[PDB]
């Protein structure tokens, strides 16, 4: 029984491919390889850069150039003593997306009454990416949470000048892009008032 | 507004209706033909007066309401038929693009699920809004003070969508009236929805 | 050309998601629905010389007739996926 590799894509940037070395009770140091599903162009590649823990193959990470979203990416472990000892997964890259949190959140006072929420993403298209914002008031209530689609525009028809509101985004490559369901990280808070 | 004829224009709920408005020796039966170039199917509807110089019709493409009668490659030519004394005589003909003459049914369902001295929440339900643009949704209210204008009022922008909007800075023992409108910005080539059934609401006295 | 393939790949795959919703739990709607999406984006790629593009939007056009008879409900997936992952990869380049 060898561990399943968990594979996430971070932002299109690069992709860490890791394992479970602890499941074992002698550390074998696997080794990974990985092809596209993709005709005439097919045959495996060892990884280049490879993960540590304790000395030992802990994971795998591939670069940009070697990744392609939209090919079906067929990763294989193996034990490099016992070839007969392997296991291979079937992946979609593109529902494995995770990205980078978004950044240049600006507030702006679209009018006396409302004010807009615009933010940017680093690396992943604005057309691709799926938005979850969250403000909540003076109050420290509870947080008021609803997505945006495709556009990095949020709008607050109605503000109270007394309370103090705060501002924090999160995106997702899902699902005009991508199929993915993490949520980044959350983005640095923005306050007003 | 329509490409190939001038004067009419017809508008697609993005579902399965489709209304069109013709603007104007004047005879007494007028009907419009639609006829999709990848759907079989020919529908007829007979033009009605509305207003001065303004004959509406009514194209109903489907059995459900929400139906997808339609999709962004379809492209189903309206002609504007007249009888006269020797019969039809073929008065308009033109291409039209549903989805680039997208006019959504208003919102309803309007209603208060929480009211203070000074805040508000107001709630919408939507209809016939097709998966195609539903994503795309956005939204636009105005509240006017009970006896003011409509023109007069404040128009709040909902760029996202939220389907509900808590007022603040709302004067104690006032009473307001609120309009809600729906759009989808994929290509920005239609037009707003009509205002919603008015929602009045008094606040709570101080 | 690219924009307006990207707008039908997009309206396709809100097709494709909901018949795989449909397919896991009206289907002919929105599959001939699908049909015609898919029919003039192998035409728009035809008119752009993009011949092996072209392939692609008709062979997805033949899977998605095939969904609604194939007994394996492993292969269902994986036509399901492919059709999704072609559309997405239309939609982001
Ligand atoms: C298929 O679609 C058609 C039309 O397409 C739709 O057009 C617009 C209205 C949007 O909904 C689009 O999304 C969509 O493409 C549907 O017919 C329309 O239905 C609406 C709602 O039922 C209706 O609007 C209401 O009309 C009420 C009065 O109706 C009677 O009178 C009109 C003639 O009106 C004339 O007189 C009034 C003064 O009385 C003038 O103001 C006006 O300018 C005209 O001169 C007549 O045509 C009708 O048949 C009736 O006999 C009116 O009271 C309503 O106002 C209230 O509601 C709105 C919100 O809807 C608020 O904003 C207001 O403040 C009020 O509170 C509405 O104005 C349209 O007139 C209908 N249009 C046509 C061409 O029939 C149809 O139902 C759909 N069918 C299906 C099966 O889905
Ligand atoms: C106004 O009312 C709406 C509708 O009840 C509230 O929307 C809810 O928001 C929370 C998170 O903020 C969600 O978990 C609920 O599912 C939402 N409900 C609906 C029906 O969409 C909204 O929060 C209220 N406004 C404020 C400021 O609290
Ligand atoms: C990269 O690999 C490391 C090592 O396993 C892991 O901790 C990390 O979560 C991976 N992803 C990113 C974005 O660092
Ligand atoms: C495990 O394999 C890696 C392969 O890069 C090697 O660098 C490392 O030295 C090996 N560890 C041991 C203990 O042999």
């Amino acid at each position: 029984p060898l561990p399943e590799v968990q594979c996430f894509v971070f932002n299109i940037e690069y992709m860490n491919c890791t394992w479970n070395s602890s499941s074992e009770p002698q550390a074998t140091n696997l080794t990974l390889h990985y092809r596209y599903k993709v005709s005439d162009n097919n045959t495996f590649q060892e990884c280049s850069h490879y993960l540590f823990s304790k000395e030992i193959t802990s994971g795998c990470q591939i670069q940009k150039e070697d990744i392609q979203l939209y090919q079906t990416f067929v990763v294989q472990l193996q034990d490099p003593q016992k070839p007969q000892r392997r296991a291979v997964q079937k992946l979609n890259l593109q529902n494995l997306v995770i990205p980078r949190a978004p950044e240049n959140l600006t507030l702006s006072n679209l009018s006396e009454s409302q004010l807009e929420l615009r933010w940017k993403s680093r690396h992943i298209k604005e057309r691709c990416l799926q938005y979850l914002v969250q403000y909540r008031s003076n109050r420290d209530r509870s947080w008021t949470e609803l997505i945006v689609n495709h556009e990095p525009r949020f709008s607050l028809p109605s503000v109270d000048e007394l309370k103090r509101y705060t501002f924090r985004v999160r995106s997702r490559y899902n699902p005009i892009c991508g199929s993915s369901q993490q949520w980044s990280k959350w983005s640095q808070p923005v306050h007003w008032g | 507004a329509v490409k190939n004829c001038s004067h009419l224009e017809c508008f697609y709920n993005s579902r399965a209706n489709v209304s069109c408005m013709w603007s104007h020796l004047n005879v007494t039966t007028c009907h419009v033909h639609a006829k999709s170039n990848l759907r079989h199917w020919n529908k007829t509807c007979e033009l009605t007066l509305v207003r001065q110089a303004s004959w509406a019709c009514n194209l109903i493409l489907g059995s459900f309401p929400e139906s997808q009668s339609l999709t962004s490659v379809d492209l189903l030519d309206i002609n504007v038929v007249c009888w006269e004394e020797k019969g039809w005589r073929r008065v308009k003909t033109c291409d039209f693009h549903p989805f680039d003459n997208l006019r959504l049914v208003a919102p309803h369902s309007l209603q208060v699920l929480h009211i203070d001295t000074q805040r508000c929440n107001i709630s919408w339900k939507v209809s016939q809004v097709s998966h195609y643009i539903e994503p795309y949704l956005e939204f636009e209210a105005r509240r006017r003070l009970l006896g003011h204008s409509w023109e007069d009022a404040s128009v709040l922008s909902l760029k996202q969508r939220q389907q509900w909007l808590f007022l603040e800075m709302l004067i104690p023992s006032t009473s307001y009236e609120v309009q809600v409108r729906v759009k989808a910005q994929r290509n920005n080539t239609g037009t707003w929805s009509p205002w919603s059934q008015p929602l009045t609401f008094r606040t709570r006295p101080a | 050309p690219k924009k307006k393939i990207q707008l039908h790949a997009e309206h396709a795959l809100y097709d494709a998601l909901m018949i795989l919703n449909i397919v896991k739990t009206k289907l002919e709607d929105y599959a001939f629905n699908f049909e015609l999406i898919l029919e003039e984006i192998a035409r728009l790629f035809e008119s752009g010389d993009q011949k092996d593009e072209a392939e692609k939007a008709k062979r997805m056009k033949e899977w998605m007739k095939r969904i609604k008879t194939t007994a394996s409900e492993d292969e269902q997936e994986e036509m399901a996926n492919a059709i999704i992952t072609i559309l997405q990869s239309w939609i982001f380049s």
